[PDB]
């Protein structure tokens, strides 16, 4: 009986969680997201997994989630285990709405959230969350914000940020190519299309395998806008028109 | 090879329980000792380092007015027991209008030394020492973790015990007093400790009938340690 | 019973869910069926070999509806197919009580990976061998969805799921096209059907099913025969 | 069709030993009883709980 | 355990105390740029450093194809820059 | 009475292709007002109103509830709610509290996002749906709403017609009640733009 | 195959598999017993047998044809513990559709229930997965006699004529070489083949004290299992 | 290695080891036999003393469970006591709820129902407890059942439960059980109860006899050992 | 040694260890002897200590009005079958008004440990009961066993080297029946100083006697009131 | 629900989880703090920043009351649950006795928890060890550490984390009564201390005090540069 258990929590007898690294390791296949410093606007990045000919296209958001008024999230790894993780937390945002008649900020959301990926870590012998996804949004206080999620249920507030293991050297670019306080939406655009040409290994960026969303702050719409794929396309052309202008110094 | 939390031994008795007494032999050591006119105790706090303060360490705490304690091995598991043991005193004068006597105490405690499973964790891994003056006279107690609880006239218990036990029923008789018996606790306390024996090594605890209380104070261990 | 609890579903050194990755292996041998989304409604396929002629086919119906405008077939194995099939026939119908309106097939596949996903972390199970095709046609575009055991939900043209997927995925990576009708989405699922079927096919080993967007309608063996006669 | 159900395979030379049953006979033209004998031995398969999907 | 800033300075300048590259080495920018990891890969950074500059066949360095090939070892490091928050 | 604790009322009049929906925002304790900036129609999603009387704790508590599970249901699907949708939603909402009910009468009045097709509908406490034609009216005052738009009432009604029609009765219909009063606010919505604006009533 | 207790629980193996189902469908064969069920045009036969390896057990407990309502019987094969622990939910949950419905239950949906009850044996990794083997006859309104079995893998399922448990990998195969010809079914006829195809298994040829026979025919529609003497009048009137 | 240790898992030859095991656990324990005549059932139960261990009455494996039902235990013992307490409260059950006294059939599904219950988890062991079943009623006859660890409850019309359990239930069938009165078949059960388990294995032993039936008029008790005394008057008779 | 492990698991020859462990951890026990007459029950036991200047742990422990029980073994677990013992004492003398009878006591005993030697995670309980009282046909001495089997004898004896005492008294079973108290309580503890190496004594601090008889209540006595019990025994031979 | 005891005794007495579970406070970031006669200074190091990104998520000195200062190390995940419960648990102190929550208090009470949630079923004890420092109601300063074993345990100054025998065998060479005779000596003590500390490049020193009535004062990086230059120019003093 307790034989056939496999001991989820406990220690390994080297210093680490055992679980919760090979929980990060997960996330560090198929997922790749990021976002940008950007004043008056906040821009997410995706990359479709499945870019096959045959599917429906239907669902107007392949990794974009919008969770409120405000905000939005990025699912990385095990995609329907963020779909608990975004009913939890959109029914949590929507009972704060509830209690206070106040839109809910972003941070106290991250940690009503992180409770629950750590509350299965602490006890339970019971698999982990596999999903390490991203926020974005406005608030009253702080403007503009971003934050990062771990299996773990550790959480680090961003202006560029890391999903996931192909997003180190995306990483290692954003240090490369730093700025404090540009946007100037199409720079942002400009440098996150960028990122996306030179980090994913397929050639040329093709406009279907990208994704953008996009959150301008407008009184009182604060519009979430998730952009198509027409106004994708241009985007391409102008930062291949900036590597055939760049390339140009040899 | 982890098997059942609650499996006898080949010999045999509680696996867990055998393996919880060796954990009483690494804490730090104590002394009882019964007198005819109250109860004499010894402990030592083991300064780790000049970074710590020395008399924030309780390795005595004071149950009732009239029950003293003393605790061993692990103290974090030792505080649950203390303060749980105190309820139940009071839940006693509280029914009854009358002192708890020593006796029962470790009854109402050793009761749930065993409580440990999966359903109805761990057991305790402590040994402590209860001394106290009842209308029986002043009476000193020593339980274990397996809850077989006996009454002990002088005890030691954990790393020195072999050597406090085996030196201590040399110097001890029916008829001692109070400050020989206090003066005959430090010798071996000197001999069995590893740091110079000052004023900030050791504390004292008494509990008489008619001295109390007579608790424990600094600058009485001064006069107590220069009358060696 | 006892409360044990753990969850058998671990993650590897690699980092790689195992029982899914079997899950799908036993998917993989299941019975083919392939399913088709053409401009009007969607015509799910599946390949039913009685291991016998001792056997009667008018018993166990493979197109089972979920509502008067949903259908559902799987390709993996019926004991664990029958379990979430009446999952989501109750939980179709707090949707239809709370809201008192034809529950969207959208919202069904939510729900249904919902379960599925919640069930693969629960108290000691294993995951559903069962990959669901659901079907149906609501608010005036058609709909045809794909589940699995790791609780995902995709949104397929015409997919096909069970033994030789591969290869009835690049049949219908050419052969099936930019739009059809009703009629003609069943001779390209017949066709791709009878791609890895034995040396005859009649009314008892395929049992297909569409929806109309005016309602569902399981087909009868009347023109399950009458149309592949016509082979394909 | 019936000994192909039950075929191993075993496939070449138990073909013989359906004619390795004929000299069983005790009969001029093999019956029909001796063919189906000789494949139902081996190789045996034991059905059905699992693969009931088909 | 795992070297620090003074003993990776120490293993690299006295790593380098026989061969340098191009003279001219200061540790002071090559920790600080990297953070962190084993002076393993110090060795092999320098290593392709004359390597790639030997196209020229002894001496030169270009700003813009420097960065570019210290870019691979930078991700290198980089794509499994997270534990953790090993700690 | 229980529904006259706080005086109250919501009148809604589909028009043409427009529909008008009016209420009075009065706040008060049996004689005794409070406040005039009281608020008893809501907003809910984009086109589309409810109207609340009766106790104006189930008014606020009921209006937070219902905006708490549109929200839920608007974030799960992209679509906007259908007003059938809502009036079934807010009919189960008051159904869960059967033995124990909540005190208010809902009126639901909105354009179908697909057309521009109107609509009307109010509830009893209980939760009981009901689908007019004309109009419906929820409050303590209801036999002189009742007096006025069966007699003001026309069937094919452009926006001027609508609005001074619901004008009139919301002020000849209220000014004959007492504890209701204070002001009467009128939101005409129709295919193109929202209306909103405030009549000018007795202040006695 | 195998990886980690895959042979010892019921979890899958990597070629997907799991063991304890297909270790179920060889816990039938301990029993020592062919049951051999045939629906005929307006009728349907059980046919088993019975061991007897005592003078002093009792003829009349060891009877494995059990009645589960005035319309319903069933027989069972496996071992004996599981067979009839599944017989009281079947009565149970046929009195139950006697009591929330209020008609009486078909003999398609009582099979259903028995699957995904066994379903739920199956499912759950710390219970036992049942290895009996459940056999039903019954009537229905214009659907004639129906026949259904029900294996400890969860699935309801039921034919023409089916029978399983020890000796039945070849009396399926005699089956098919009985059942697919222009003959008609009389009484008679199936009773007569009831008989005749397990004594061509068992080639024993033998009293009529051995095997019990149920059957149902809707003249009278009760399940109904016969008496010694006309189980006689069929065994002597099959020999010519 | 590994298929033996739990209740709930098939062993791949397809039986489950933990029953096997239960089963012989019974069969280290002492012979206890039962036999039923016409109008009773008399049983039968062979004690052990070595020198000095009990006085006498302990321990009595014969039970009594209802007015007119008892046990004969033979096994572990501790379970078998509990089991007598279970089976007691079932007859309790029935007598508050349905107005008249229990019969054997629904006593013996009941107890085996539960028997079988502790065969699936591997939270419990499976018992290690068989025992007998003696009864009479007017309306009824009586009827003797046997209950295996397994599960397993059938009728005899005589059993036999211990070490020597073959060589106790060979001579069974020399017995006649139609004709004979039960009075009778007192001293013809101990016979061969001091027959069986001749003295060379333990030294000593002691008899237990308990009589059910027409002539106690229904209720169950043990028959006074010292009167009649037929046992060893015809016992000592017997070695020749 | 695989199956050795949970109470679950039967042997592949047919004995659950955990039973035998625990019968194990029964004759570890220090020893105590029980023995009755016809008119009187008596029950010794002989106690240890730590060391010497701890007081020796008791064994024999009041429990009701006339039933008293010995121990050897576990302690706690004494206490635990203690408090269970005084709860269906003073139960049935709180209902029925009047006291229990022993031989339907015993029963939640076996009833009372059986639940933990079968269910998952259950140790057995490590005890040693020597019960003793009046119902109204006169004396009853009764032992346990973590098995849960229960013994109606006339003597028995459980503990360390315990047999000697049983081999002790089995010559004088025949002469246990007749007699009274004072020559049947050192009849009773003969069997204990046969219990001991032969070269210590004995001595007056370590033995307790427990009585219940018709006329005379449950009583224990403590070195003291045994002191004219231990005067006038015989010499043990060369 | 979930059975299971995780934490049980080793044969040769140790508990594993409790000294095990240590290795998670031994590799994080390090956490130093004296106390002055009358001002406070604790401080988190090894920061290892990513020295272009934001800053006040990842602070890991916090409040429970004004009275009373976090500071802790090991994973900060399992370290965030027992400050919010320490909370929740030091507000209805407030709402009891009216007096603000002595420090002694607070630490039997995350000391009592931890313990209780190394003793429960299905559970995995805490790898934190953790600082709270807080002059008291009657003007008074001292501090406490906690433990995974739950052994609330009070020091004159602190050194956990990475090399705490390092610093802890560096504050023998401090305690000088002159320091701290001064508030500056005690800041620039603190930051003297770290010198011996990871790199110490002015960027991952993150210091707070509390000045006896005052909430605490997160400095920003403006005089920590300056007690560097000062601490620099005592070295050049130094020879």
């Amino acid at each position: 009986s307790r034989r056939y258990d496999s001991r989820t929590t406990i220690f390994s007898p080297e210093g680490r969680l055992y679980q919760v690294e090979y929980a990060m390791e997960a996330i560090g296949h198929a997922g790749t997201c990021l976002g940008i410093l950007a004043n008056d606007g906040v821009l997410l990045a995706a990359e479709r997994r499945n870019i096959h000919k045959l599917l429906d296209e239907v669902f107007f958001s392949e990794k974009i989630y919008k969770l409120n008024e405000d905000m939005a999230c990025s699912v990385a790894g095990i995609t329907s285990d963020a779909n608990v993780l975004t009913n939890e937390l959109r029914l949590i945002a929507q009972r704060y709405l509830l209690q206070y008649q106040e839109p809910i900020p972003c941070e106290q959301l991250v940690t009503a959230l992180c409770d629950i990926k750590q509350a299965y870590t602490q006890f339970g012998g019971k698999r982990p969350f596999g999903v390490s996804l991203l926020y974005i949004g406005w608030d009253k206080h702080y403007g503009f914000q971003l934050y990062q999620s771990d299996p773990s249920g550790n959480y680090g507030g961003w202006k560029a940020t890391c999903i996931g293991n192909n997003s180190a050297a995306a990483v290692s670019m954003l240090k490369q190519d730093y700025k404090e306080g540009e946007m100037t939406l199409k720079s942002a655009l400009a440098l996150a299309i960028k990122v996306l040409n030179k980090t994913m290994d397929v050639s040329k960026l093709s406009a279907e395998k990208v994704e953008i969303a996009t959150l301008t702050r407008e009184n009182g719409k604060t519009v979430i806008r998730v952009l198509k794929q027409k106004e994708v396309e241009q985007l391409i052309k102008k930062h291949e028109e900036e590597e055939a202008k760049a390339e140009r110094e040899k | 090879y982890d098997r059942g939390v609650n499996t006898f031994s080949p010999e045999g008795r509680l696996f867990q329980v055998e393996y919880a007494i060796e954990a009483i032999k690494l804490g730090s050591t104590a002394i009882g000792i019964q007198t005819s006119e109250g109860v004499c105790l010894a402990v030592e706090k083991r300064i780790t380092s000049p970074l710590m303060e020395p008399s924030s360490i309780e390795k005595i705490v004071e149950i009732d007015a009239h029950i003293g304690c003393a605790m061993s091995g692990l103290i974090a598991d030792a505080k649950t027991l203390i303060d749980k043991a105190r309820v139940e005193t009071q839940n006693h004068w509280f029914t009854y209008n009358e002192t708890m006597t020593v006796e029962s105490v470790t009854q109402a405690v050793s009761n749930l030394a065993l409580q440990f499973g999966e359903e109805d964790s761990r057991p305790f891994g402590v040994a402590l020492l209860f001394g106290g003056v009842d209308e029986k006279g002043p009476q000193l107690f020593h339980m274990d973790p397996s809850g077989t609880f006996v009454q002990c006239d002088a005890r030691a218990i954990g790393s020195a015990s072999e050597g406090a036990q085996s030196s201590l029923q040399e110097v001890y008789h029916k008829s001692m007093t109070l400050k020989e018996a206090i003066k005959s606790s430090l010798i071996i306390l000197k001999q069995v400790m590893e740091e110079k024996l000052n004023a900030t090594n050791i504390e004292l605890a008494t509990v008489q009938p008619g001295q109390n209380f007579h608790m424990f104070t600094k600058e009485e261990l001064e006069e107590v340690i220069k009358d060696i | 019973e006892r409360g044990y609890s753990f969850s058998l579903t671990t993650f590897s050194p690699s980092g790689k869910l195992v029982q899914i990755e079997y899950a799908l292996a036993a998917v993989a041998g299941g019975a083919p069926s392939v399913g088709i989304k053409a401009a009007n409604g969607v015509v799910l396929a599946t390949e039913k070999k009685q291991k016998s002629i001792l056997y009667d086919e008018r018993s166990v119906h493979k197109v089972e509806p979920i509502t008067k405008h949903i259908g559902l077939v799987y390709s993996g194995m019926g004991p664990d197919y029958r379990v979430l099939v009446h999952r989501a026939r109750k939980l179709a119908q707090q949707y239809y009580l709370v809201y008192q309106e034809p529950i969207p097939t959208a919202q069904l596949v939510q729900r249904v990976a919902s379960v599925m996903q919640e069930y693969t972390q629960s108290g000691g199970v294993r995951p559903f061998g069962v990959s669901l095709l659901i079907c149906g046609w609501n608010e005036g575009r058609p709909y045809l969805f794909q589940s699995d055991p790791s609780g995902a939900y995709f949104a397929w043209k015409a997919t096909a799921m069970g033994k030789n997927y591969v290869n009835g995925k690049t049949f219908l990576e050419k052969r099936y096209n930019e739009d059809l009708e009703l009629e003609d989405a069943i001779h390209t699922a017949i066709l791709t059907l009878k791609e890895s079927f034995e040396g005859q096919m009649t009314e008892d080993n395929i049992e297909v099913g569409i929806c109309n967007e005016a309602g569902f309608r399981r087909l009868t063996p009347t023109e399950v025969k009458d149309y592949l006669a016509a082979i394909a | 069709a019936r000994p192909d159900k039950i075929s191993g395979a075993d496939i070449n030379s138990i073909c013989q030993e359906s004619g390795m049953l004929a000299v069983r006979e005790n009969r001029y033209i093999v019956l029909a009883k001796d063919f189906e004998k000789a494949y139902k031995t081996v190789i045996k398969k034991d059905e059905q709980e699992h693969e009931f999907y088909k | 355990p795992l070297p620090d800033e003074k003993t990776k300075k120490r293993i690299f300048q006295i790593h380098t105390s026989r061969m340098t590259l191009a003279d001219d080495v200061t540790l002071d920018d090559l920790i600080m740029a990297k953070d962190d990891l084993s002076g393993a890969d110090i060795k092999a950074i320098c290593t392709e450093a004359g390597l790639m500059a030997l196209r020229e066949r002894r001496m030169k360095v270009t700003n813009e194809d420097f960065k570019k090939s210290k870019e691979n070892v930078l991700y290198k490091k980089q794509e499994g820059t997270p534990e953790g928050l090993y700690l | 009475s229980i529904m006259s604790y706080n005086g109250g009322a919501v009148m809604a009049m589909k028009g043409k292709n427009c529909v008008a929906i009016a209420a009075d925002r009065r706040f008060g304790i049996q004689a005794q007002m409070v406040t005039t900036d009281f608020q008893k129609i809501f907003p809910m999603g984009d086109r589309l109103y409810i109207g609340l009387a009766g106790l104006a704790t189930d008014v606020q508590t009921v209006a937070q509830r219902l905006k708490f599970r549109l929200n839920l249901y608007e974030l799960k699907e992209g679509r906007q709610i259908k007003p059938y949708t809502l009036m079934s939603m807010v009919a189960n909402l008051l159904y869960e509290k059967r033995f124990g009910p909540y005190y208010t009468e809902p009126v639901i009045a909105g354009l179908d996002p697909k057309t521009f097709k109107p609509f009307i509908c109010s509830l009893d406490l209980i939760g009981c749906p009901m689908v007019t034609d004309d109009f419906v009216v929820s409050g303590t005052c209801a036999e002189q709403m009742y007096g006025m738009c069966e007699s003001l009432w026309e069937p094919n009604m452009d926006p001027d017609h609508l609005f001074e029609t619901i004008s009139q009765a919301m002020l000849n219909a209220v000014d004959r009640d007492a504890v209701s009063g204070m002001g009467v606010i009128v939101h005409i919505i129709e295919k193109d733009k929202i209306t909103t604006r405030t009549l000018k009533a007795r202040m006695d | 195959s195998s990886a980690g207790f895959d042979r010892h629980i019921t979890i899958f193996s990597p070629e997907g598999r799991l063991y304890q189902v297909e270790y179920a469908f060889k816990a039938i064969n301990q029993g020592g017993l062919t049951s051999v069920a045939v629906r005929g045009k307006d009728c349907a036969v059980i046919v088993t047998q019975k061991k007897v390896p005592d003078k002093l057990l009792d003829s009349s407990t060891v009877t494995h044809l059990f009645k589960i309502t005035e319309n319903i019987g069933c027989v069972m094969t496996g071992m004996t513990a599981d067979s009839r622990s599944q017989v009281q939910r079947a009565r149970y949950e046929a009195a139950n559709w006697k009591y929330k419905y209020g008609y009486e239950i078909p003999v398609d949906m009582l099979c259903k229930r028995i699957a995904d009850i066994s379903q739920v044996y199956t499912q759950n990794a710390e219970m036992r997965p049942l290895g009996c083997c459940m056999i039903l006859i019954g009537i229905d309104e214009e659907q004639g006699p129906q026949v259904y079995k029900c294996d400890p893998a969860g699935y309801y399922c039921g034919f023409k004529a089916t029978a399983a448990g020890v000796k039945q990998t070849e009396s399926t195969s005699f089956l098919e070489k009985k059942v697919k010809k222009k003959f008609d079914w009389t009484f008679e006829q199936t009773v007569e083949t009831a008989i005749t195809c397990l004594s061509t298994v068992l080639s024993i040829d033998f009293k009529p004290s051995e095997i019990e026979v149920g059957v149902v025919t809707v003249e009278n529609p009760k399940f109904r299992i016969l008496t010694e003497a006309e189980i006689d009048a069929h065994l002597v009137a099959l020999a010519e | 290695t590994g298929y033996d240790l739990s209740a709930s898992t098939f062993s791949p030859d397809g039986r489950v080891f933990q029953v096997e095991y239960a089963m012989k656990a019974v069969e280290n324990s002492s012979t206890a036999i039962g036999i039923r005549c016409k109008d009773g059932v008399v049983f039968g139960v062979e004690k052990l003393v070595l020198s000095k261990l009990y006085e006498e009455g302990s321990n009595k494996r014969l039970f009594n469970v209802d007015r007119h039902v008892g046990m004969a235990v033979a096994g572990l013992l501790a379970d078998a006591r509990s089991l007598a307490d279970i089976a007691r409260e079932e007859a309790s059950n029935f007598r508050s709820n349905f107005g008249y006294n229990i019969p054997l059939k629904h006593l013996a599904d009941r107890v085996a129902m539960y028997v079988h219950a502790y065969t699936l988890y591997s939270a419990v062991r499976p018992f290690g407890c068989s025992f007998m079943l003696g009864s009479y009623s007017v309306n009824d006859g009586a009827q003797l059942y046997m209950i295996d660890p397994s599960g397993v409850s059938y009728g005899y019309w005589g059993c036999a439960i211990g070490k020597a359990r073959q060589a106790a239930k060979t001579e069974i069938e020399k017995l006649q059980m139609k004709e004979m009165t039960c009075r009778d078949i007192v001293k013809e059960v101990a016979k061969i109860i001091y027959i069986v388990h001749d003295e060379v294995k333990d030294k000593a032993f002691e008899l237990e006899l308990s009589w059910v039936g027409e002539l106690t008029n229904g209720r169950h008790e043990i028959v006074p050992k010292d009167i009649r005394e037929e046992a060893e008057k015809y016992a000592k008779e017997s070695l020749k | 040694n695989q199956y050795d492990n949970d109470v679950t698991v039967w042997s592949p020859q047919g004995r659950i260890h955990q039973i035998e462990y625990a019968m194990e951890a029964v004759k570890q026990g220090s020893a105590t002897v029980g023995l009755k007459s016809k008119t009187h029950a008596v029950l010794v036991a002989l106690k240890r200590a730590q060391s010497e200047l701890a007081a020796h742990q008791k064994k024999i422990l009041h429990v009701d009005n006339h039933i008293g029980i010995s121990i050897a073994g576990l302690t706690a677990d004494a206490r635990l079958l203690c408090n269970f013992m005084r709860q269906e004492c003073l139960d049935s003398r709180f209902v029925f008004d009047r006291p229990l009878p022993v031989s339907r006591l015993v029963s939640l005993i076996g009833s009372k440990t059986q639940i933990p030697t079968q269910r998952y995670g259950r140790r057995p309980y490590g005890v040693g009961l020597l019960i003793a009282g009046y119902d109204d046909m006169g004396p009853h001495i009764f032992q346990t066993c973590p098995s849960a089997n229960y013994f109606d004898c006339r003597a028995m004896s459980i503990g360390a080297r315990s047999q000697s005492a049983r081999t002790y008294l089995e010559r004088h079973m025949s002469e246990f029946m007749e007699c009274n108290l004072n020559e049947l309580v050192k009849h009773g503890l003969r069997a204990l100083r046969e219990t001991l190496p032969a070269e210590q004594d004995l001595t007056t601090k370590n033995v307790s006697i427990g009585i219940v008889g018709k006329d005379l209540e449950f009583t224990i006595y403590d070195d003291d009131d045994v002191s004219p019990f231990l005067e006038g025994l015989e010499e043990r031979p060369q | 629900s979930y059975d299971r005891a995780i934490t049980v005794f080793s044969p040769d007495g140790h508990l594993f989880q409790v000294e095990y579970a240590q290795e998670a406070v031994k590799k994080g970031s390090t956490a130093v703090g004296v106390r002055g006669r009358d001002i406070v200074v604790l401080g988190v190091e090894k920061k290892s920043v990513a020295k272009l990104q934001d800053e006040r998520t990842v602070r890991k000195i916090c409040a429970l009351d004004d009275n009373v200062c976090m500071a802790f190390a090991g994973l900060t995940a399992d370290a965030r649950i027992v400050i919010n419960r320490a909370r929740v648990e030091c507000q209805s102190h407030r709402l009891t006795v009216e007096d603000p929550v002595t420090v002694e208090y607070i630490t039997r009470y995350i000391a009592s928890l931890k313990q209780r949630y190394t003793q429960s079923n299905g559970r995995r004890p805490f790898g934190i060890s953790a600082l709270i420092v807080g002059f008291d109601f009657d003007g008074t300063p001292r501090l406490y550490q906690t433990d995974p074993s739950g052994t609330y345990h009070a020091w004159k100054a602190n050194a956990i984390g990475r090399g705490a025998k390092s610093v802890r065998e560096f504050l023998e060479k401090n305690y000088t009564d002159e320091a701290i005779e001064t508030d500056d000596l005690t800041i620039k003590l603190v930051i003297k201390a770290l010198l011996e500390v990871v790199q110490s490049g002015g960027k991952n020193i993150e210091l707070a005090v509390m000045r006896r009535d005052q909430s605490l004062k997160i400095l920003n990086p403006e005089e920590i540069e300056k007690y560097v230059a000062e601490i620099e120019k005592e070295k050049e003093e130094n020879e």
